[PDB]
């Protein structure tokens, strides 16, 4: 099993910026996909690749990281609005070895709030 | 001598009871109970026949090693073919499966056409009739000699000529050639296993392509493992036939000793897939 941890949250206000971090700690042979969810609709997703989706919603506010050899990806908010008020959970696939399935993991969950 | 003539016979007589145990075993439960016989069980299924049909021949080894050889020519000419046949055959049907795998892993969705084809009819082309005409030096040269005070069943080359070229053909196609197809297939499977994402499209098809893949590679291992001290001491034998190496006769004493003790353990080889189907049927 795999353990992912998240920071990033607190009170910010409209229009400021914050840097969400997900950390992945282990048993880690490779990580495939990593990306922020919110029923979990899909606001920020990038491949190992760098092959960034980004949502209907997230076009122009909302810029992904990511850095393999830390294991870790990084979401850049930008323009915030009342509307992205809520909570954020990182996702991340992962395989603790060759002959392994591919596995789903979850983060505990970031809350933001936008002042007004 | 003794120490030899105490422990040759004692490992020939545990490979044999263990081995026909297990090769009867698998025979049964796969052929005559028409369980699982998937493209990889059906290679087995061949592996577990060839190694019955060498392990049925180990009194002969065992009664040769202790006191000597009371049974004839044609019995010796038998036994000969036999350890011929399933030596080579049991290699390449190894081979065969790592073909299999390349194509299962590499190529998953074109593959299912030459993937039938290759195991219910190439199969036999590629593998058991080379393997049969291979065994033409053990239908020519298998004699019974008369040494003095023993009788002695081996093959009788004109000259060590004949011997040097046998043991590098041996190696050749016991070791190098299945060898190399094995390194490649096995290559490219680990490299697209560590790198692909997802084989095929779907979950459970990467997970079945996985645990099918695995005990192949333990197989393959214990098989290489098991046969490449023999195949170390006969390089060196080899390499004294060719004068290269020159040394005093306790050097060749020792030598021979060495692969004596050597391919009686190499032997455990017919044990492996009746051992692999224990520890990973639970
Ligand atoms: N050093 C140095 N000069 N080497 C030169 C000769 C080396 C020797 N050549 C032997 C030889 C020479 C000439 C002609 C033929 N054979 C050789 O190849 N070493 C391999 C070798 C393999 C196995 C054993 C013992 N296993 C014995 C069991 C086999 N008995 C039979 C099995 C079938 C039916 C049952 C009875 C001993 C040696
Ligand atoms: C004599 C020569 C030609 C062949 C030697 C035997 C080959 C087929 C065997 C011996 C050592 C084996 C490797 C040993 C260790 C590993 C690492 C792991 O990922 C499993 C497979 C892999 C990569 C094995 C693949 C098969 C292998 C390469
Ligand atoms: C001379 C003869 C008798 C030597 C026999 C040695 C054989 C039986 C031994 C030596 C090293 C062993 C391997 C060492 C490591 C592993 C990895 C483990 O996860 C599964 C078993 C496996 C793959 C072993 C299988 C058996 C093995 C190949």
């Amino acid at each position: 099993q795999v353990q992912l941890q998240e920071s990033g949250g607190g009170l910010v206000q409209a229009g400021e910026s914050l840097r969400l971090s997900c950390a992945a700690s282990g048993t880690i042979f490779r990580l495939y996909d990593m990306g922020w969810y919110r029923q979990r609709e899909l606001v920020a997703s990038i491949t190992s690749g760098g092959s960034t989706k980004y949502g209907d919603s997230v076009k122009g506010r909302f810029t992904i990281s990511r850095d393999n050899a830390k294991n870790t990806v990084y979401l850049q908010m930008s323009s915030l609005k009342p509307e992205d008020t809520a909570v954020y959970y990182c996702n991340a696939e992962y395989r603790t070895g060759i002959w392994e399935e591919l596995l789903d993991g979850w983060g505990q969950g970031t809350q933001v709030t936008v002042s007004s | 001598a003794n120490f030899n003539k105490i422990f040759l016979p004692t490992i020939y007589s545990i490979i044999f009871l263990t081995g026909i145990v297990g090769n009867g075993l698998v025979i049964l439960v796969m052929g005559y109970q028409k369980k699982l016989r998937s493209m990889t069980d059906k290679y087995r299924l061949h592996l577990s026949v060839a190694d019955l049909l060498f392990v049925i021949t180990l009194p002969f080894w065992a009664v040769d090693a202790v006191a000597n050889w009371y049974f004839g020519n044609f019995l010796c000419k038998a036994v000969h073919v036999i350890y011929t046949v399933n030596l080579y055959s049991s290699v390449w049907i190894l081979a065969f499966i790592s073909l299999d795998r390349y194509l299962a892993i590499v190529h998953a969705t074109n593959s299912q056409r030459p993937r039938k084809l290759l195991a219910e009819k190439v199969v036999y082309v590629g593998v058991w009739i080379p393997a049969l005409l291979l065994t033409i030096p053990d239908f020519i040269f298998a004699n019974v000699s008369e040494a003095d005070d023993r009788y002695i069943c081996d093959r009788f080359y004109p000259n060590d000529l004949w011997v040097v070229v046998f043991q590098f053909q041996h190696i050749m196609v016991g070791l190098i050639l299945p060898g190399i197809v094995i390194l490649s297939c096995y290559c490219i499977i680990i490299s697209r296993l560590k790198s692909v994402r997802l084989l095929s499209g779907s979950r459970e098809k990467d997970r079945n392509l996985r645990r099918i893949t695995r005990p192949t590679v333990i197989l393959i291992l214990a098989f290489f493992a098991c046969w490449l001290p023999y195949y170390i001491g006969i390089s060196i034998d080899s390499f004294i036939l060719l004068e290269i190496i020159k040394q005093g006769c306790e050097f060749e004493n020792t030598v021979h000793k060495w692969i004596s003790i050597t391919e009686a353990l190499a032997f455990f080889h017919c044990c492996l897939n009746p051992i692999l189907y224990a520890f990973l049927g639970a």
